[PDB]
């Protein structure tokens, strides 16, 4: 997935350092729990930022691209396995990439 | 390999006059040489190049005569310079820190 | 061929090396001490450092771990090359040491446009030809390419 | 310093002897220069000769 976002449009009013250095964030979450609560049975790739809303992306198949031991066990857990094993955030462009 | 020579190019003519390059740009009007503004990020390695060839006219006429003993002496010396600074690396955990209280 | 540009490759590969053989005489400091204590009494001038850095194997305030005697000579015979290397670059260079002609060569530049090839190896290619554990896949011989 | 001048194991006329030693001399130089590489070779070997001279 490629997001793109902002061209220095609205975050020239917010520049405090305030989790400015912080990256997008992704996380799977299951869609047993839903504001509504009406039909659920599968799960989410969503993906979130300070000002912009989030967003969701439907995975029907059980397991894709779940590699295993791609790196050679280093360990900056950053936010969990997910995002250091394979996120890219072009910040100078203000580009996520997630595969 | 383009950029490279373009930059290593006018880099060169840049070292010796840099009146040459300001003129180039007012006379052809092509996006080529769009790394002479300092908004262009290779901008930053032009000035090392520039530097460079501004260091290699230093000392044109003169040559160097270090010998093995001297050379070892500064190597030595350059170890301490790069161990004088040791307490600078302990502060990156936390922006991961940031990270995990925000997600 | 501007000898700025060879010239300056010369003064940049010197510097590699240096910075070479400065890294080793950091990690071990063991591999300048063993030497200069050896010169000490060879050309009685010469100075040398504080009897504790020799023992504590330091050089400024990190105590570095004792290596074995093969790896100290080996990379001893390794910077040897390199001071030749060195040598050589400082001898040829002492040897070595408008706008019509840079519109005809930027002009010149524009040949084979279509050349789709990424270049990362001018400085990556030297200062990896000359460091630490350039031989194997990661860690396995402290030798260099 | 004199010992090996003064008190030689054998006549310094003798052929035997001189060949061994210019065999052993070669040796020892060879391993001194082999186990130090890092200090410049043709510095000691010219102070050893106008030493000499």
């Amino acid at each position: 997935i490629q997001v793109n976002y902002s061209s220095e449009v609205k975050e020239n009013s917010v520049d405090s350092d305030d989790k400015a250095k912080v990256p997008p964030l992704i996380r799977i979450v299951s869609g047993l729990e839903l504001s509504d609560t009406k039909q659920k049975g599968k799960k989410f790739l969503v993906i979130a930022y300070e000002p912009f809303e989030n967003i969701a992306i439907e995975l029907p198949p059980n397991e894709i691209l779940f590699s295993e031991n791609n790196d050679m066990d280093n360990n900056n857990d950053g936010v969990d396995e997910l995002n250091k094993k394979c996120t890219f955030w072009d910040a100078i462009s203000k580009l996520y990439y997630v595969q | 390999r383009r950029d490279m020579e373009v930059i290593k190019l006018t880099a060169r003519y840049y070292a010796k006059d840099k009146s040459i390059v300001e003129q180039m740009i007012s006379k052809d009007g092509e996006a080529r040489l769009n790394f002479m503004n300092s908004s262009h990020p290779l901008h930053k390695t032009f000035t090392d190049f520039v530097a460079q060839y501004k260091r290699v006219y230093s000392f044109t006429g003169q040559e160097i005569k270090k010998s093995k003993r001297t050379i070892l002496d500064n190597c030595f010396e350059r170890t301490q310079y790069w161990e004088f600074e040791k307490d600078k690396d302990r502060e990156h955990d936390k922006l991961v820190e940031l990270c995990k209280i925000q997600f | 061929m501007n000898l700025l540009e060879t010239r300056r490759s010369l003064l940049e590969e010197m510097e590699i090396i240096e910075n070479a053989i400065a890294e080793r005489i950091q990690r071990n400091p063991e591999l300048y001490y063993h030497y200069i204590q050896e010169s000490s009494k060879v050309f009685p001038d010469t100075k040398l450092p504080r009897s504790s850095l020799i023992a504590e194997n330091k050089i400024y305030k990190f105590k570095k771990v004792k290596r074995k005697r093969k790896q100290i000579i080996l990379q001893q015979h390794e910077i040897n090359i390199f001071l030749r290397d060195y040598q050589e670059k400082q001898q040829t260079f002492n040897k070595i040491n408008f706008e019509r002609k840079l519109q005809q060569l930027e002009k010149e530049l524009k040949n084979e446009d279509e050349n789709f090839e990424l270049d990362i190896n001018s400085k990556k290619d030297k200062y990896a030809l000359f460091s630490s554990s350039s031989d194997p896949s990661r860690r396995t011989n402290i030798l260099s390419d | 310093d004199e010992k090996y001048l003064l008190t030689p194991p054998m006549d310094r006329k003798n052929d035997r002897y001189m060949a061994f030693l210019l065999k052993l001399s070669k040796y020892v130089e060879t391993f001194f220069f082999k186990s130090y590489a890092l200090l410049d070779a043709a510095a000691v070997e010219n102070l050893i000769k106008s030493d000499f001279e």
